[PDB]
């Protein structure tokens, strides 16, 4: 730390201890569908 | 009409009507019981409107008057598809295809059987063999494909 002499701040740079307050975040909840039939098909003589 | 072909009934059955052409039939084998296709017209009748054993009765006695005819059979097998007894029908539909080899329609009520039964391949052949007895019957042609679709082989179907 002595021989670097860079950024002393005599080891008191910012982030000093202070009265902060807390921060506030946010979330919610989703809901759900339900998916309908996709069929598609067909014949021609089903009958006898 | 009256001392004739009296196709008649046979009109009516292509109206799809019964009353008239049934006791038409009923008096023609009465008075003709020498053709017995008007039977199978009777029996048919009984079988679109519900009459089962009925049809059931007048294809016997299509039994009785010529066995060879593989179309009492075919109806046999048709009243055992809505009464269950699939397997039946299948081997009365090995018999009618014995009697009459180039039949199309019993491949057909055969197939139907068949898809019901669970036996794919032999449908496949079923509706194969009617394809090269005739290549313009394009409905079964798509019949074929729902088939084949049902076994997921897409890109020929």
């Amino acid at each position: 730390w002595l021989q670097e002499f860079g950024v002393p701040h005599q080891y008191s740079s910012r982030q000093v201890a202070h009265s902060g307050a807390k921060a506030s975040v946010v979330d919610g909840t989703p809901l759900v569908a339900a998916p309908s039939l996709n069929a598609t098909t067909v014949v021609t003589t089903v009958y006898q | 009409s009256f001392q004739g072909l009296m196709e008649l009934a046979h009109r009516e059955y292509q109206a799809g009507d019964f009353e008239a052409a049934e006791r038409h039939c009923m008096q023609l084998w009465r008075q003709e019981p020498d053709n017995t296709g008007v039977l199978l017209l009777l029996s048919s009748i009984h079988f679109e409107c519900r009459r089962l054993d009925r049809s059931a009765h007048f294809s016997t006695l299509a039994i009785k008057q010529n066995p060879l005819l593989a179309e009492a059979y075919s109806n046999l097998g048709n009243v055992y598809k809505e009464r269950g007894q699939l397997q039946e029908a299948i081997e009365h539909y090995r018999h009618a295809l014995r009697l009459k080899p180039d039949f199309i329609d019993g491949y057909i009520n055969l197939a139907a059987a068949l898809v019901a039964a669970g036996d794919m391949e032999g449908a496949v052949q079923a509706y194969v063999s009617a394809l090269q007895y005739n290549p313009d019957l394009y409905c079964v042609r798509s019949d074929l494909g729902n088939l084949l679709k049902a076994l997921g082989r897409l890109e020929e179907a």
